[PDB]
């Protein structure tokens, strides 16, 4: 069955990090990544008498 | 200054590290195509802050020293790329006597091998 | 970790080491912080104090 | 740009050469803590270039 359900919102999941006063981390590989961004720039031009 | 150069900035043109960005126009609005840099595949390592030769203390020119367990190595901070320590990667200053953490290593000098 | 967990995964690394790397961006160079570390934290202690 | 990241813009993050920031949150607001660098104590000399 279906229902209508209210809740209280999370925010996300625990990441805690391992730290030390010893022990470094470094990446071994990689990626290329495209994003896209739209913005609007004017409107209609429009005169009334 | 996304366009026409590269940017500093972040989250400026886009998230990540800038490497290039691409405009389109649309109706009334315009679109930027961001080209990012992600890493990944991370790893572990132990680290030291300087290496105390015989009564000196050797410092990274560019980059971070690194262990694998039983031996030394430097590389650069963004890739994992080992190296052995010479002095042409290692500037002296001092003595290993005020720094909190220097270890003991031998630093190899590519000149007495020639003669 | 720094500022490697605002562009991809987070890294760790000791606070003295990156304290180094920080030094480094503003032409200082990074023997000055290792010999003078104990000054350099009861400056900042006091100061946001 | 100040939190997750170092800036080179002058008087953007604080009066100084900018190592670090911290925010904090108020009513309605929020505040930022900036650790800047000073120098101090100089002295004479004659230069060549
Ligand atoms: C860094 O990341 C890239 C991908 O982001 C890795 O490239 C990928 O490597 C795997 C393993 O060699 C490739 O998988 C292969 O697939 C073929 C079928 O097409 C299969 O027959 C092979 O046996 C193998 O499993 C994968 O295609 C390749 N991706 C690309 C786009 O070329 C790369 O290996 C990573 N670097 C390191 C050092 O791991
Ligand atoms: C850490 O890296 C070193 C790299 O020198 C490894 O030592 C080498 O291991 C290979 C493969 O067994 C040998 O052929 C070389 O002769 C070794 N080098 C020397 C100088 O003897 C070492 O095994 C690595 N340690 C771990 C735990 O992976
Ligand atoms: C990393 O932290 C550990 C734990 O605080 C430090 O280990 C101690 O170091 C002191 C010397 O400063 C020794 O007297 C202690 O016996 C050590 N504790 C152990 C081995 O359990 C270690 O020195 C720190 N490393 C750095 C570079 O500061
Ligand atoms: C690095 O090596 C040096 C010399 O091989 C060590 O310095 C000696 O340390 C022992 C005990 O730590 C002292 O009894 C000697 O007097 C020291 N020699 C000199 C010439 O001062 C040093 O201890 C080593 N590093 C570490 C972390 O043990
Ligand atoms: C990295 O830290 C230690 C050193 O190798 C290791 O035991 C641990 O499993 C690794 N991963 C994490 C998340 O700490
Ligand atoms: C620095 O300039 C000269 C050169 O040493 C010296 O006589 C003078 O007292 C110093 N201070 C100032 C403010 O000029």
């Amino acid at each position: 069955s279906q229902s209508i359900i209210a809740y209280t919102m999370s925010l996300g999941a625990e990441n805690s990090v391992a730290y030390s006063n010893n022990s470094i981390a470094i990446p071994t590989n990689f990626t290329i990544s495209v994003t896209t961004e739209i913005l609007p720039v004017s409107m209609t031009k429009t005169s009334v008498d | 200054e996304c366009v026409l150069g590269q940017s500093k900035r972040v989250d400026f043109c886009g998230k990540g590290y800038h490497l290039m960005s691409f405009p389109q126009s649309a109706p009334h609005g315009v679109v930027f195509l961001h080209v990012t840099y992600v890493p990944a595949q991370e790893k572990n390592f132990t680290t030291a802050p300087a290496i105390c030769h015989d009564g000196k203390a050797h410092f990274p020119r560019e980059g971070v020293f690194v262990s694998n367990g039983t031996h030394w190595f430097v590389t650069q901070r963004n890739f994992y790329e080992p190296q052995i320590i010479t002095t042409d990667n290692t500037f002296v200053s001092g003595n290993c006597d005020v720094v909190i953490g220097i270890v003991n290593n031998t630093v190899y000098d590519p000149l007495q091998p020639e003669l | 970790s720094g500022w490697t967990f605002g562009a991809g995964p987070a890294l760790q690394i000791p606070f003295p080491m990156q304290m180094a790397y920080r030094f480094n961006g503003i032409g200082v160079t990074q023997n000055v912080l290792y010999e003078n570390q104990k000054l350099i934290a009861n400056q900042f202690n006091s100061a946001i104090g």
